[PDB]
């Protein structure tokens, strides 16, 4: 026990030497090497630190998977009332003659007191309850002697475990079980994303050579849940699936049932003893039925029930403890009952855990109790002598009789240990009483008396996606928060935030700050430790799902516009206004429905049977609701220019200056005093979409509802293309304006940096907008790869995450609006006078060459083989036409 | 080749182009007169101005490959 540097970073090497995996994680830990550029201390330090990790790895490539071995420091308690004001402490001290676990050992061996040892392990005795005979008492001990030290290991396992998380002792459980390589399954009752990515790192910290983990949601309580689960675990292949043997069980409790007497046998108090035993006493009883009925009687199953020696010894209980001394039966069932072939009890009646994170009762004394009777257990990490008690050679003497081993370390022979609680418990916060008196005074006694040349350049660009500006999702990608500085950006879209308050008319003197929603609540809203928590979640999450009310235009979600039609035969009769009858004349037969004419008024009206109206549906739409939008757009936009101009127009026109601010040139005017003959310019705009009002160009005509009278200017790809140009920077020269969508935005560049190597152009732009709309769906959900909630609803729940690429969770993808920006140079003449430089033109994509009869095929091999073409006939010595490279 | 090599750069040419740049506006001392010098400042003007952007651009037509068009 020397640890330093290392310590926590040892045990990330031994986390490291777990995951062996063959020739895969030596080569990756080979090119620790390679690059290995002697010129840094840090990296002369880890070039020593390269072999050495790269020594054991190499030694444990098939092996034991791994021990279950803890190289943190021993602990026990630092419960402290100190001086002054500072009360009571807590704990983690550091233990004397500690820190080792092997150090651990023989302390945990020849214990104080008048007793065998600090963790005995008795039996049946002759006629009578649990004497502590020394052979049980003998490999127990010694199991910890083959532990530390020695490697824990624990491949071909299976297990399930009831025990829930964060301050639970099956937790730590949990963690051996995957650093032992054990395949276990975990239930829980609460399902959340909180509860999922709990259960990510624990996987990630802990996913040994052969780990997998599976968390089930699921009641322990109410039966009828419980049979399906157990069959889960046990079906067939082709089948639910799940195959598996089921070598151990262990199951913990919750529910914790406190400060109620005798008087108490009412309700949720009474919900504990269905769950405590007979929701769990049918659970072992039915694994049984389900490995008998399939004959695999050479394995049994072993289980490890918790016990608890204070039966009867602590106060308002309720049933906790009276359920639980009801299992001990199942130790005489295991005679006289037919199933001694298919499972073993070996019970366990672990006492008095330290370490609040959770159901650590009296975290208070711990120490007290170390005196008055010399005796132990101040130390959470006790579970490792639990996970000694699945091994095997433990699991023969399990295979021959039930083994009831008191891992309580003696607390139980001290007599009267309830008011022994209580006496130090009603002492030393009296002793805090007693100076916290003193204290108070004795300051109010004080306080009274006083008072070259062809190279391409990324220069600007500006992404509008579902979150905010280009400097937003790089930091959102950088951290889940928003990061005050970066906060306040995305707070001023939105039109939260009331950016010039008015630097007058505040509070009715002086006074502005920066303030929010421009006058609601415009009361000056310090920049400072405020929009966190007055600004957030209502102003960070309403941009994700159900896509809204209100937006698009208005888009139920639940209620589609679908038209049926239907040709009924009762007679109407009703009014309308002139000449409009004939464009009701024209449209139907004149035998039906002659109209009349409406004397001293405008015309009449209906008759005979009349073949329409086709009336309205009322539908639900599975497929949607899932992206949004940013609820305010008008940055310094001309106004009424938008009364013809919206749907995606608006979104390119904000990205290109923000670009422009991003790459430094305001004003672009001011390109033409480096003075040209002008024919150096236009963009090349794209997507398949933009239709956004094309959708009025079809379903808003004959049905006649107000669209402006030229509406197949905005209908195509190129117009917005256009208003770049005239309504902005006012070039003459070239136009390529690709498409190529679901791929589209790399051709524009990828056309447009060939426009630039060649010397008929200049300074470009490419485009990239797309939208989403009502016919943004149906051929898109009926195209059946777009995305579908129930099962993106029922197996995950989870509306936040909705998508994770490649991990088979995948059902459909995902696409929102959009809007994205980039701009190109020569690069010498970003040389003069720079914008400046960002990055470094690379690829020519886009040559499919591939014909089949279907459309489409995402990226596997399909194309780009004809890329990095650099071919190898016959050269072996190195150094546009060049086969070779 | 893929070096930073510069040896053809500098070699076959830097050299050659470094050659007829001598030898060319002496192709023109050839064509001195020809009864102009009453514009030789004009062509000195036209042919002269022209002549150094041949020998500019000739040395650019290199800078396609040798790393810029390199394969």
């Amino acid at each position: 026990r020397k640890l330093s540097q290392y310590v926590q970073e040892m045990a990330l090497g031994g986390p490291i030497t777990k995951e062996s995996q063959p020739t895969i994680e030596e080569d990756l830990t080979r090119v620790y090497k390679a690059i290995s550029a002697q010129a840094d201390k840090q990296d002369i330090s880890s070039s020593t630190r390269v072999e050495f990790e790269k020594l054991y790895s190499d030694l444990m490539k098939f092996l034991e998977s791994s021990k279950e071995i803890d190289p943190s420091q021993t602990t026990q308690l630092a419960g402290m009332d100190v001086e002054d004001a500072l009360d009571k402490d807590s704990t983690k001290e550091v233990a004397s003659l500690p820190n080792k676990s092997t150090i651990s050992k023989t302390v945990s061996s020849t214990i104080p007191r008048e007793t065998i040892p600090f963790l005995h392990l008795r039996k049946k005795t002759p006629a009578g309850d649990w004497k502590y005979d020394r052979q049980l008492s003998s490999l127990f001990l010694d199991g910890l002697e083959k532990a530390a030290f020695n490697g824990v290991t624990f491949k071909d396992k299976y297990v399930l475990i009831t025990g829930a998380g964060k301050g639970s002792i099956g937790a730590e459980v949990l963690q051996g079980l995957l650093q032992g390589g054990a395949k276990v399954v975990v239930t829980t009752s609460r399902f959340s994303k909180q509860v999922t990515d709990y259960y990510q790192s624990i996987y990630a910290k802990y996913g040994a050579k052969g780990s997998t983990l599976i968390v089930v949601p699921f009641n322990q309580g109410s039966k009828q849940d419980v049979e399906a689960l157990i069959e889960f675990i046990y079906d067939t292949e082709k089948n639910g699936g799940l195959g598996w043997d089921l070598d151990a069980i262990i199951p913990f409790a919750a529910i914790p049932e406190q400060g109620i007497e005798l008087e108490h046998i009412d309700s949720k108090s009474e919900f504990a003893h269905r769950i405590m035993l007979t929701n769990i006493l049918r659970m072992m009883g039915c694994v049984k039925k389900q490995k008998s009925a399939r004959g695999i009687e050479t394995r049994p199953a072993q289980v490890i029930l918790p016990m608890s020696p204070n039966h009867g010894t602590f106060g308002g209980d309720g049933m906790y403890s009276e359920s639980k001394l009801s299992l001990e039966t199942l130790f005489n069932r295991w005679h006289s009952e037919s199933w001694a072939n298919q499972l073993t009890v070996c019970g366990a009646i672990i006492g008095w855990t330290r370490g609040t994170g959770l159901m650590s009762a009296n975290n208070i004394i711990a120490e007290g109790i170390e005196k008055m009777g010399v005796r132990t257990f101040s130390q959470k990490e006790m579970a490792f002598n639990l996970l000694g008690l699945l091994t095997p050679e433990v699991v023969e003497l399990c295979q021959k009789s039930p083994v009831m081993a008191d891992l309580n370390g003696g607390l139980q022979f001290v007599p009267e240990l309830k008011e022994f609680t209580a006496k130090l418990r009603k002492e030393l916060v009296e002793t805090s009483e007693v100076r916290k008196a003193v204290s108070i005074e004795t300051a109010l006694e004080h306080k009274v008396v006083n008072g070259l040349e062809r190279v391409i350049v990324v220069t600007g660009f500006a992404e509008v996606g579902p979150w905010g500006s280009a400097r937003t999702r790089w930091e959102m990608e950088a951290f889940g928060e928003f990061s005050l500085e970066g906060c306040v950006e995305m707070a001023w879209i939105m039109g939260f935030i009331s950016y010039h308050n008015g630097n007058l008319k505040g509070r009715p003197y002086t006074g502005w700050v920066d303030s929010k929603t421009k006058e609601p609540v415009d009361d000056k809203d310090v920049k400072a430790k405020y929009e966190t928590s007055i600004l957030e979640h209502s102003g960070i999450r309403l941009i994700e799902p159900e896509l809204f009310n209100g937006y698009n235009p208005e888009k139920k979600e639940m209620i589609q516009e679908v038209i049926v039609e239907e040709d009924l035969e009762p007679f109407e009769a009703s009014k309308e206004t002139a000449e409009q009858f004939k464009h009701q004349h024209g449209d139907k037969v004149d035998i039906f429905e002659i109209p009349e004419t409406g004397e001293y008024s405008v015309k009449l009206l209906k008759g005979a049977t009349l073949y329409i109206p086709k009336a309205l549906r009322f539908d639900r739409l599975v497929a949607g609701q899932i992206p949004t939008g940013w609820n305010a757009k008008t940055y310094g936009i001309s106004d009424d220019i938008i009364s013809q101009v919206d749907p995606i127009t608006l979104f390119v026109l904000v990205s290109v200056v923000e670009a422009f601010i991003a790459s430094g040139i305001t004003d672009p005017y001011e390109m033409y005093k480096y003075v040209h003959v002008s024919e150096v310019g236009n963009c090349s705009g794209s997507g398949m979409g933009g239709v956004s009002a094309l959708r009025g160009m079809f379903k808003d005509r004959f049905k006649d509802e107000p669209v402006q009278n030229d509406i197949l200017q905005e209908s195509f790809i190129n117009t917005m293309s256009a208003w770049v140009n005239m309504l902005l920077i006012s070039s003459s020269g070239p136009i390529k304006t690709p498409v190529g969508a679901c791929a589209t935005s790399v051709e524009s560049v990828d056309i447009g940096v060939e426009t630039i190597l060649s010397g008929k152009a200049r300074i470009c732009i490419v485009g990239g907008y797309d939208d989403f709309q009502e016919e943004g769906s149906f051929e898109f959900g009926n195209m059946k790869a777009t995305s579908n909630t129930l099962e993106e609803f029922e197996h995950g729940r989870t509306p936040a995450e909705m998508s994770r690429p490649a991990t088979t969770t995948r059902n459909g993808f995902m696409e929102a609006q959009g809007a994205g920006i980039q701009i190109i140079m020569q690069a010498d003449l970003a040389l003069k006078m720079g914008v400046p430089i960002y990055g470094i033109v690379a690829m020519a994509a886009t040559a499919t060459d591939k014909i089949g009869r279907s459309v489409p095929a995402p990226g596997k091999g399909i194309l780009t083989t004809a890329r990095e073409h650099h071919s190898s006939v016959k050269y072996a010595s190195p150094n546009k036409r060049d086969p070779r490279i | 080749l893929n070096m930073k090599y510069r040896k053809r750069q500098l070699v076959t040419r830097e050299a050659q182009i470094k050659d007829w740049v001598e030898n060319e506006l002496e192709a023109l001392k050839l064509e001195a007169e020809e009864i102009p010098s009453e514009d030789q400042n004009e062509f000195l003007l036209e042919r002269t101005r022209e002549i150094h952007n041949e020998a500019e651009s000739q040395l650019r037509a290199a800078q396609q490959q040798w790393g810029n068009d390199f394969y």
